[PDB]
């Protein structure tokens, strides 16, 4: 689903969870690492990263999974075998890194369809006055109670 | 107003304007703004006549 909605990975970030669990069950080399090199799936990304959820208890504190992350991190599989980028698994690297580029997409993009939302609200006014130039905004509440004064009256 | 002359100038000269702020012109001046420093503070130095 990512490679059909990104097919070029333009603003695409890869994720690996249950890392600690991964540690004795870690995904095999053939398929997961085609992933983070983007040859299993089109998918291309910015960056692939993983992050620990835990070892399944529902109960677990954020202090707790972020700990374990750093050992799982520090001993296993996912950097020692060069299929992670170091600067890229942890935490607080997804999180920055999803920042930056989210507010730099941010302020390139918000700007532009910001002008466009103006141009929206004036587009809005062009069909609508148009439509309806003695009346504007008018709601079909307030025509039923007006219909019910009539058929009163 | 329909069908006056003045009328459609002004009209036009609304549609122009936000031609003149369309992205086009926009990315134009994002990037003209690097531009301006890339490739650029050679001038500066350039001016000295000492190498001629």
């Amino acid at each position: 689903l990512v490679s059909q909605m990104d097919p070029h990975g333009r603003r695409t970030i890869f994720v690996l969870t249950k890392v600690d669990l991964a540690e004795k069950n870690v995904a095999s080399p053939s398929r997961i690492q085609q992933i983070i090199e983007g040859k299993l799936f089109p998918m291309k990304a910015l960056g692939y990263f993983a992050v620990v959820t835990g070892k399944g208890n529902s109960s677990e504190s954020i202090e707790a999974i972020r700990e374990y992350e750093e050992e799982f991190f520090q001993n296993s599989k996912l950097l020692k075998t060069s299929m992670l980028k170091a600067h890229q698994v942890t935490t607080r690297n997804l999180s920055l890194a999803v920042s930056d580029c989210f507010w730099k997409m941010v302020r390139e993009s918000v700007e532009q369809q910001a002008d466009s939302f103006k141009a929206t609200r004036f587009n809005l006014e062009t069909e609508w006055k148009n439509n309806y130039p003695r009346l504007r905004e008018l709601d079909r509440n307030e025509l039923f109670e007006k219909a019910k004064n009539e058929i009163l009256d | 107003a329909t069908d006056r002359g003045s009328e459609s100038d002004k009209h036009f000269r609304k549609v122009s304007d936000k031609e003149k702020i369309d992205q086009l012109q926009e990315e134009l001046l994002h990037t003209q703004l690097k531009y301006q420093r890339i490739l650029e503070r050679l001038e500066k130095e350039n001016k000295e006549l000492r190498k001629l």
